[PDB]
């Protein structure tokens, strides 16, 4: 609600925001209805919508490390047939900066490479080409300067 | 550490203007009013001193500096940029005095101080200076009053104002200035034309006056100004 | 917007953002604790092993900046080794011109003042590296300073740096330390490390320790192997119990 | 004049000091100063009450201006 | 006009269309970022500095958190702002002071050692290459022919001579408390001054100190060395101000 | 010129004489060759009069800057090392016999000799100048380990008194200075106070 | 002093010769008790609210 | 004239923080919350409500460990936790009238 | 409030391809030419 310049402003979302701020405090405080709020850019929020009385305990989600990725890929594989070849320890270390959403996408892509090749099992080689696929990477066909 | 930028920040616009100098002239017009009045045997440089409590010590700084035995400055605008130009002027005067063994003429000093201010509209990684100097001096039998602008230009005047309300003061002076004044009004008439832009009560420690006759430039002691402030002298 | 692209830009708030970010690169490193007692200083680094392929006890985060001045770092390690050479170079020009081991009060103010010169210009990038200088002399006692990216130095009785900066400062506040011989502190350090480390966020760790105090005669070493083991046995026991 | 005065108000002090206030601000000063007398259980106002009343509502509105121009 | 942007003008130090330098109006907001306040009061025999000292932890040593610095033997000063910039400018003061003595042979006046701290700051204003330092020095010291003196120099350059000043978070609030005790006027003895300084800081923050919550720097004409008063001496004045 | 520094337990005792020759004409007959480098560290300048003055000033400049950055009373060994660095770099231009001696808060009184070359060495008593030659015996027989401040102020007087009878570049008054934890007690011997050995 | 006092005893202000103030503004950083303060006033003052 | 008073309610002070904590901490069963002075010393920037959080958090560690009471560490940890997120979670600016 | 209007529409598009909403079985093409501009939460797998 920091806008205030005298010509523009919006001043519409803001009001229906101040309605939310008087359902979490003022009058009788609501004690029979808990509130879970999710955002992915906590920095653009109004200080009056944080502090205590509103969002009290603030859970940060840290982007999975290596061990978590191994459990995240292994969680979306179970739905399908994978060889015992696969080595989740290695794949996890292979990816980096990946989210739960990207690890999820890997398995999706491996299965998609096993569908094209014409098999019914995921080998360790399919996951390797899925990682190359779901990982953002432009078509750099000059990568021959090693 | 660093190297420094190399590319000028004052640039031409599609108009044909140097926007940076145009703005630095608007800083000048925020500054404290200053008037200048060439007499016929002296020059008077008076200025509205700055203060905003009773805690300031109104004798620890001076808006009327001496550059040489025969030169003076006041300014209108940013106070830090004024201590830089007062200090490059005092050195210019000393190189001139070291080569010719002769006090630097006042036409000369303004023409050099101006070329320092011109260097900061065409040098790398600087902004122009934020002041207008009003340079008085009395050499070769005459008095002189000049004024250099952050542009670098300079104009000889017979009397002028700068700073805040310098359009009201140039009009007020246009009428009240009839040549052949004595040195003592230019003071009187000067102080009057500060008052046409000053709100409050003037006192001996609230304005600063400097004269500049054949005997040499000198700042007026607080006592001295209190007397001209009989508003009758 | 455009208040973070330069160290030379205050923001409207009132604070240089490029220095803020640097300090957050420290917070994403492993933890190092210092704790000064009455006759020495002991250092403790929580060095993670990220593979079994790195050689053991190698690529340390415990420098010798001078023959009586430890330096334990946290944060981006490349810039750390850079400071550790600027400091060695200062503590040599000081022995050259003044002829005696440089006093740690001064070596700190000089290494902070060098970090600070890097938050002023746009032509350089502020260091991503907080670090502690320990030292012992018989004319000044133990002293422990801590520098950070800002370019701030502060005397300390203990401190910590890195990703468990909060949890470790507790353990030292709940510890008497103006009364313990050097020998007793090392046990505490090991125990504190083990507590503040998460093996559910990291794999395993190697525990690095450094004397510098009355034991060694004003030199700075790494703790001998035998005393290091004793401090790891007494630390597994306080996690059992 | 419609309220009780001091022996010495020196309203001339409070006319010089500031340099921008409204006909409402003024009327608010006097309301405040008087209201300080009601706290102090004094019949009339005093020369101190009218000085804190002026700093309460006027000097509050007077902020920082940069002192290097 | 009215605050418009010239494109670049809030990222370097060049004039706005208004006639101001947004980059320096920001560097003042750094001084208040510190969170400390310092008062300085001039007497007729002595000048006093009193600073709030805030030790956040039990870990920090308390004797190496100070804000009072010895520049000469006859010049102390108090630093408010970003602690890094501060120490960087104190180092630079000491250098000038001792460079002065080396070139002219009579140790430096308090007047000029500010004028030079002021002019170094001014360069950082005029170039685009760097920001200005985010701190604010207040020097005090006895002059050999004008009594004691107090000077304060800002991030922009502008520096002035005072009878009582403050700087930091409660910089407005203090100067309203002080100017009342200046238009009344006293004898201003040594015990008068220290009294006016501590009671100003103590009321504008509402603390009512312990000897360990302020550090008091003082310089008398009888003894022109710059002392920092220990906790023993500070407490003598605090329980004397609790009586009166 | 002759300069002399002796070490006793509380502190040190410097002693010089006043006479700047310029060939065989005497230029200044009451010269002060006991220069304060700090508050309790003195140097005795001998050799080229203009070279020493420059060096002394230059060390004061660094040493005083150096003590305010540590907030500690500098050591004598420090103000020695700074003359050492100075006289060795410019050992072509200069020609400066120095004798730094002062009282330290953590090593006692000390005396350091820094002769023409830029060597540096600590000594119980040192002795330098052009007239020093003539008193190496007297000063080697008469000195005995352990003295009081009253046995030293009379010792150097006798030494510098012999060195003035024989040298031509020494004369005038004797300046002594006792430096102790207390302070500095400067005195001048002139006329009859100057011991006599005529025979 | 602006809600109760001159709602009970308006005469104290006529003796001074003024008129009680009409209206308060509570303002300040969030969470500091601005609503709790009015909650306390409403519990007590005893009149329409 | 339209609004006659500008009441500025400020962040709590040293005494204040203490009174608020004591108001909130009272109802908590305990064995002697004796270290209020470190709590007040750490809880800078805490507004009335953020001290209300601290007293709850101290409660939660107890419910987690399964005690029927809090201790002096529970309030020591809670101040460190709340104080981290309070600083993280966006900068609060003073808005003068 | 720069683009605060348009921005909020996007959050609705984002929100309906990833919220709770299982959603039927509808594929989605997006042809930009300036992918550098798309919001990261619009771009990551599981929505594109
Ligand atoms: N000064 C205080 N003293 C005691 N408790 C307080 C204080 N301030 C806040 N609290 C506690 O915090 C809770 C919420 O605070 P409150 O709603 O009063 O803040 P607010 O100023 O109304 O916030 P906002 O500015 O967002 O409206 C209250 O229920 C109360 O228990
Ligand atoms: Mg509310």
């Amino acid at each position: 609600k920091r806008f205030d310049s005298e010509k523009a402003g919006d001043r519409e979302v803001q009001r229906t925001m101040l309605e939310l701020l008087n359902q979490l405090d003022g009058f009788q405080p609501n004690t029979q209805v808990k509130v879970i709020a999710a955002t992915n850019r906590v920095d653009i929020l109004d200080p009056a919508l944080l502090r205590s009385g509103r969002l009290d305990r603030k859970i940060e989600f840290p982007m999975p490390n290596e061990e978590a990725r191994a459990r995240i890929m292994q969680i979306h594989s179970r739905k399908m047939n994978v060889s015992p070849d696969v080595n989740y320890e290695e794949l996890a270390r292979c990816t980096d900066d990946f989210n739960g959403a990207q690890c999820k996408a890997v398995c999706v892509e491996a299965g998609m490479i096993a569908l094209r090749r014409g098999a019914t099992e995921l080998t360790h080689e399919d996951y390797m080409e899925g990682i190359l696929e779901v990982q953002a990477k432009k078509k750099a066909n000059l990568q021959y300067y090693a | 550490a660093e190297r420094g930028y190399s590319f000028s920040l004052t640039t031409f616009s599609p108009s044909g203007k140097l926007v940076q100098i145009e703005y630095a002239l608007a800083a000048v017009a925020g500054g404290a009013p200053s008037v200048g009045i060439k007499a016929a045997n002296g020059v008077v440089l008076a200025t509205e001193k700055k203060q905003k409590s009773i805690l300031y010590d109104e004798r620890s700084v001076h808006k009327v500096e001496p550059i040489t035995k025969h030169i003076g400055l006041v300014y209108s605008g940013m106070g830090p940029d004024y201590r830089v130009l007062v200090h490059r002027a005092r050195k210019l005067a000393q190189q001139y005095y070291l080569v010719y063994q002769e006090p630097i003429p006042t036409a000369q000093l303004v023409q050099r101080v101006a070329s320092v201010m011109q260097e900061y509209t065409q040098s790398g990684g600087v902004r122009p200076f934020g002041v207008s100097l009003l340079i008085c001096g009395w050499n070769e039998g005459r008095p002189y009053l000049f004024q250099s602008d952050p542009s670098g230009a300079y104009f000889a005047w017979k009397a002028t104002a700068m700073g805040k309300n310098y359009v009201n003061g140039k009009t007020f002076l246009e009428k009240r200035y009839n040549e052949d004044l004595e040195l003592e009004d230019a003071i009187h008439t000067a102080i009057l034309t500060l008052k046409e832009s000053f709100e409050g009560q003037m006192t001996e420690d609230n304005i600063e006056v400097g004269i500049c006759n054949e005997a040499g430039f000198r700042r007026l002691t607080p006592t001295e100004v209190k007397d001209y402030l009989a508003a009758i002298a | 917007t455009g208040y973070d692209l330069s160290a030379s830009t205050f923001s409207p708030d009132g604070r240089v953002f490029q220095v803020e970010y640097a300090m957050k690169a420290v917070e994403n490193s492993s933890t190092a604790i210092g704790i000064r007692c009455k006759d020495g200083v002991v250092f403790g680094v929580e060095k993670l092993v990220l593979s079994k392929l790195y050689e053991e006890g190698s690529n340390k985060r415990l420098f010798n900046v001078d023959r009586h001045v430890g330096m334990a770092v946290a944060g981006l390690l490349a810039d750390a080794r850079s400071l550790a050479d600027i400091a060695r170079e200062e503590a040599s020009n000081f022995r050259s011109n003044f002829g005696y081991n440089i006093p740690l009060k001064h070596l700190a103010d000089r290494v902070a003042m060098y970090v600070h010169a890097y938050t002023l210009y746009s032509a350089v990038r502020p260091f991503g590296c907080s670090f502690m200088l320990g030292s012992y002399s018989v004319n000044d006692g133990a002293q422990l300073y801590m520098i950070d990216p800002s370019g701030v130095s502060y005397g300390y009785w203990g401190c910590a740096i890195g990703k468990a900066r909060q949890a470790a400062k507790t353990e030292i506040e709940k510890l008497q330390m103006k009364e313990m011989t050097c020998r007793d502190i090392v046990k505490e350090v090991a125990k504190i490390i083990y507590i503040v480390h998460d093996e559910v966020k990291d794999k395993a760790f190697e525990l690095e320790l450094s004397w510098v105090g009355e034991l060694t005669n004003g030199r700075h070493e790494i703790v001998p192997k035998d005393i290091r083991e004793e401090a790891e046995k007494y630390a597994k026991e306080s996690l059992k119990e | 004049s419609k309220m009780n005065l001091s022996e010495e108000v020196d309203l001339e002090d409070y006319v010089a000091r500031p340099d921008k206030i409204s006909g409402a601000d003024i009327n608010s000063i006097c309301q405040e100063s008087g209201m300080l007398a009601v706290r102090e259980n004094r019949y009339i106002v005093l020369a101190k009450d009218f000085e804190k009343a002026y700093k309460t509502v006027i000097k509050k509105d007077e902020q920082e201006h940069e002192f290097y121009k | 006009s009215r605050g418009s942007s010239a494109g670049f003008d809030r990222h370097i130090t060049i004039f706005s269309p208004e006639g101001r330098l947004y980059q320096v109006e920001y560097a003042f907001k750094a001084i208040n970022q510190g969170g400390l306040t310092s008062v300085a009061v001039r007497g007729k025999d002595c000048a006093v500095i009193v600073t709030q000292k805030k030790v956040p932890d039990k870990l920090l040593d308390s004797s190496t958190v100070t804000h009072l610095f010895k520049i000469t033997e006859n010049i102390g000063c108090v630093m408010t702002g970003m602690t890094a910039d501060s120490r960087s400018q104190v180092q630079r003061a000491r250098y000038e002071a001792a460079n002065w003595k080396y070139k002219y042979g009579y140790e430096i006046p308090v007047d000029m050692l500010c004028k030079r701290i002021a002019d170094i700051s001014q360069v950082y204003t005029q170039n685009a290459e760097m920001r200005p330092l985010g701190c604010c020095m207040i020097l005090i010291g006895i002059d050999e022919e004008q009594g004691p003196q107090v000077y304060k120099c800002d991030p922009a350059g502008y520096y002035c001579g005072f009878k009582a000043t403050a700087a930091g978070v409660k910089q407005t609030e203090s100067t309203s408390f002080l100017e009342k005790k200046v238009k009344k006027k006293f004898d201003w003895t040594f015990e008068q001054t220290v009294e006016t300084a501590i009671t100003c800081l103590s009321t504008v923050l509402s603390i009512d100190f312990k000897p360990s919550e302020i550090e008091v720097g003082v310089v008398t004409v009888e003894n022109p060395k710059f002392r920092i008063l220990t906790e023993a001496e500070i407490d003598a004045h605090l329980v004397a101000l609790a009586e009166r | 010129t002759t300069i002399m520094a002796v070490q006793f337990d509380g502190g040190v005792v410097l002693g010089a004489d006043s006479r700047t020759t310029t060939g065989s004409y005497i230029a200044n007959r009451v010269t002060d060759k006991l220069t304060p480098i700090h508050d309790r560290i003195f140097c005795c300048r001998s050799g080229s009069a203009a070279d020493t003055q420059a060096v002394a000033d230059a060390v004061t400049y660094q040493l005083g800057f150096h003590s305010i950055e540590l907030n500690e009373p500098p050591l004598v060994h420090t103000a020695a090392s700074l003359f050492k660095e100075m006289c060795y770099r410019y050992r072509e231009d200069l020609m400066a016999g120095i004798i730094i001696a002062g009282w330290d808060p953590q090593e006692g009184g000390q005396v350091y000799s820094v002769p023409m070359g830029g060597m540096m060495v600590r000594q119980s008593f040192a002795i330098g100048g052009s007239g020093s030659s003539y008193i190496y015996g007297y000063v080697d027989a008469t000195y005995r380990e352990g003295m009081t401040k009253e046995e030293c102020l009379q010792f150097t007087a006798n030494a510098l008194a012999l060195a003035m009878e024989r040298d031509g570049s020494s004369g005038g008054v004797i300046r002594l200075a006792a430096i102790a934890e207390s302070g500095v007690e400067r005195q001048v011997l002139l006329g009859d106070q100057i011991p006599k050995f005529a025979v | 002093e602006v809600i109760e006092l001159p709602l009970t005893n308006p005469e104290l202000f006529q003796r001074v010769g003024i008129i009680p103030p009409k209206g308060c503004l509570l303002y300040g950083p969030p969470g500091t008790g601005k609503t709790l303060l009015a909650r306390a006033v409403a519990s007590q003052l005893d009149c329409n609210f | 004239g339209r609004l006659d008073r500008k009441i500025h309610i400020d962040l709590p002070n040293e005494q204040a923080r203490l009174d608020i904590l004591k108001i909130h901490a009272g109802p908590i069963t305990k064995h002697g919350e004796i270290d209020y002075e470190a709590i007040v010393k750490l809880s800078d920037g805490f507004n009335g409500a953020d001290l209300r959080n601290v007293c709850t958090e101290a409660g939660m560690f107890a419910i987690r460990a399964d005690h029927d009471f809090v201790v002096q560490e529970d309030f020591m940890k809670a101040v460190r936790k709340v104080a981290d997120s309070k600083k993280l979670e966006s900068k609060l600016d003073y808005k003068p009238v | 409030g720069g683009d605060n209007e348009v921005q909020r529409t996007m959050l609705e598009l984002i929100n309906q391809l990833d919220g709770f909403d299982p959603r039927g079985n509808i594929k989605v093409l997006m042809a930009t030419n300036r992918p550098d501009t798309l919001d990261p939460a619009l771009m990551r797998p599981g929505r594109l």
